[PDB]
């Protein structure tokens, strides 16, 4: 309905002003939904016996004096060993459940979920094991792709009947193999793909081996997984897209710290996400008071992080901000302004760290700062490179090269060689007198006397006086 | 040394060619040392 | 540089850690000094002429 | 060394605006990666992609966008194409006639 603009804050305010904000207890039912999502994921976790045994393995591991239980469990609804008794209960339940190789297997699995899912579980453990479950889904889907490529598009199987025997057997050698003697266009075409589909069926039966419950169930578990995930992400979108405006307020609270507006908004938005994933509904408490500290700390860590073009840590910026507070307090309580060795009593720092902190606080200058009187000569036109060498220096160095060359010409062969090996003259890195005796295979102290004698001759008047003339002292 | 100067677009392959690294972080200097 | 180590070894002078950056009168200018003020950082101890 | 950060006396620094524009782009890009890592709602990733588009567009020209993003001071940043174009770019100033 609008004409146009660019002003990305404009498009942001627009796209966020679609949603109505909220309604009290609507947010609580949204948190109900997010609890529903974590519920479905934890349920799909507990109904996996392989995940159960993995958890058991980790439990004993950390209980083997390897890590605190917090690396195992973020506690239960209870001192420790409550987890130890819970693990004894679930260990007995699992052994009794694997003692049913279909008499009590499903009742036992519901019982095991209801005996371990009561209290809690580690988030990082949750992520690892759910990614393991997604590994099982990887094998599931890859078996799907393999048996579909090797059946329909490769040799013209009907995929309808192809899964129709997949629906009901899915793992054995008749839903595929009894197809191979169906005498169809494909049936006399599956004879070159027979071995690959055969081995794929072998790996799917290994899936059955490594999962317990049926492979169709191995996909139904992560199917409920994904459904609960959608249940969470939907209405998590609702919560965040509602309180974006709350984000915008405190984002405007910080507009001139050297970090543009929408950067602050996005930082606060990430803080809002982190709040919503941690937000509790059962506290019976208002959401905004929970989101506010989160967004504040996020935005502040941002503005300490990447406001200046030279990062100083959170501690230095906190010290600097305290000094600014203390100065804006002290300027009127004294009257004109405080000096650095006056804040030795107002703040309790060593009275020289105040010096360095005052030194560090300034921002660098843009090198195109318009210099005075509005000539286009900027500061960039005034920054000389103090790294180049003067051409007088270059000519001095090269002429010095020549002088030493024709001096060392005025000596023997072994003397000149010893002095080009001892000092790195016209060669690579300087050789050691040990390397001297290594390459001439000679006496160390006599070589030292050799170079002392060379130095003695080089002391000679009318032989090195121009050389000392090189010495500009 | 060279007869002419050529200009064109630069494929991402090309810009990966010129690049002797991948700048990843907004740091510039270290505020105590200046390395 | 190499070979200045050589010269210095042949004459043995000290590589003083201090580099000269003393304020000098610009070229061509030739006047007379008529006031010399010295400021200080109050933590610093005052010198003789100050 | 073509967008230097030479030190000035007493601890100030002289930076070129290409440094600030690059830092803006790197910040916004890393934040976009950090957003895709958490899979935020499409509103936020849309805003971030707009922000990245604008940042790269300003680093390229710092015009074409109504209000060129000024530096700390309220002056517009000399973008990269503001080192080529015009009476102050390299062409008319430091290549054709030199000190």
């Amino acid at each position: 309905e609008i004409g146009r603009t660019t002003d990305p804050v404009r498009m942001y305010m627009r796209e966020m002003g679609t949603v109505e904000l909220l309604t009290r207890e609507g947010e609580i039912d949204i948190a109900k939904r997010i609890e529903d999502g974590i519920n479905q994921v934890q349920c799909s976790v507990a109904e996996y016996p392989e995940a159960i045994t993995y958890l058991l393995e980790q439990y004993d591991r950390v209980e083997a004096e390897e890590a605190r239980l917090s690396d195992l469990i973020t506690g239960f609804v209870d001192d420790p060993e409550l987890a130890r008794e819970k693990f004894a209960e679930l260990r007995a339940q699992y052994v009794v459940t694997r003692d049913t190789i279909h008499a009590t297997a499903q009742e036992e699995i519901l019982k095991l979920s209801e005996v371990f899912k009561q209290f809690r579980l580690v988030p990082k453990q949750f992520d690892y094991l759910v990614n393991s479950m997604r590994v099982m889904m990887d094998r599931v889907r890859t078996q799907e792709r393999l048996i579909m490529k090797l059946c329909v598009e490769q040799c013209k199987m009907p995929k309808k009947n192809f899964i129709t025997l997949f629906t009901g057997n899915e793992t054995s050698d008749t839903w595929f193999n009894a197809a191979i003697a169906m005498n169809k266009p494909w049936s006399e075409k599956l004879h070159d793909v027979s071995e690959e589909v055969h081995r794929a069926l072998q790996k799917l039966q290994q899936i059955e081996e490594e999962t317990g419950l049926t492979i169709e169930q191995v996909k139904d578990i992560n199917r409920r997984m994904s459904i609960g995930e959608a249940k969470a992400r939907r209405a998590k979108k609702e919560m965040v897209e509602a309180n974006l405006r709350l984000v915008i307020s405190i984002a405007k609270k910080y507009t001139n710290r050297g970090l543009q507006f929408l950067d602050l908004i996005q930082e606060g938005n990430i803080g809002l996400m982190k709040a919503v994933d941690k937000f509790e509904y059962r506290r019976g408490y208002k959401f905004s008071t929970y989101a506010t500290w989160w967004i504040r700390q996020a935005i502040t860590r941002s503005i300490a992080d990447q406001a200046r073009t030279i990062r100083i840590p959170v501690h230095m910026i906190e010290t600097i901000n305290k000094l600014n507070r203390i100065s804006r307090q002290m300027l009127q309580e004294m009257g004109r302004e405080p000096t650095p060795e006056e804040l030795a009593e107002r703040m309790l720092m060593p009275e020289d760290k105040i010096r360095k902190v005052l030194k560090i606080a300034k921002e660098p200058i843009s090198m195109e700062t318009p210099i005075g009187d509005d000539e286009d000569s900027h500061l960039g036109d005034f920054i000389e490179d103090t790294t180049l060498e003067l051409p007088l220096d270059s000519a001095t160095t090269e002429s010095l090269r020549a002088a030493t060359h024709d001096v060392l010409a005025g000596l023997t062969a072994r003397e000149a060689k010893v002095l080009r090996m001892r000092f790195g003259i016209d060669m690579n890195t300087d050789y050691t007198l040990e390397e001297v005796g290594k390459q001439f295979d000679v006496t160390r102290e006599r070589i030292r006397q050799i170079e002392a004698k060379a130095l003695r001759k080089l002391r000679h008047p009318s032989r090195s006086e121009v050389l000392r003339s090189f010495l500009d002292d | 040394e060279f007869d002419a100067i050529k200009i064109a677009l630069a494929s991402p392959d090309m810009i990966r060619s010129w690049s002797f690294g991948e700048v990843k972080k907004p740091e510039t200097i270290n505020y105590r040392t200046f390395k | 540089t190499p070979e200045e180590k050589l010269l210095r070894a042949i004459f043995g002078e000290k590589a003083s850690d201090v580099k000269d950056s003393s304020l000098r009168v610009p070229n061509g200018v030739s006047g007379t000094v008529i006031d010399v003020q010295v400021f200080t950082r109050d933590g610093v101890e005052k010198d003789k002429r100050a | 060394d073509l967008r230097p950060l030479v030190p000035l006396d007493g601890g100030r620094f002289a930076t070129s605006d290409l440094n600030d524009l690059y830092r803006r782009v790197i910040n916004r890009n890393n934040r976009l990666k950090r957003l895709l890592d958490l899979a935020a709602p499409d509103i936020i990733v849309r805003n971030e992609k707009r922000m990245l588009q604008e940042a790269v567009d300003a680093l390229l020209d710092n015009g074409r966008r109504g209000r060129a993003i000024t530096g700390s001071n309220k002056r517009p940043l000399k973008s990269l194409a503001d080192m080529i174009k015009g009476k102050q770019g390299r062409f008319r100033q430091n290549l054709l006639g030199k000190r």
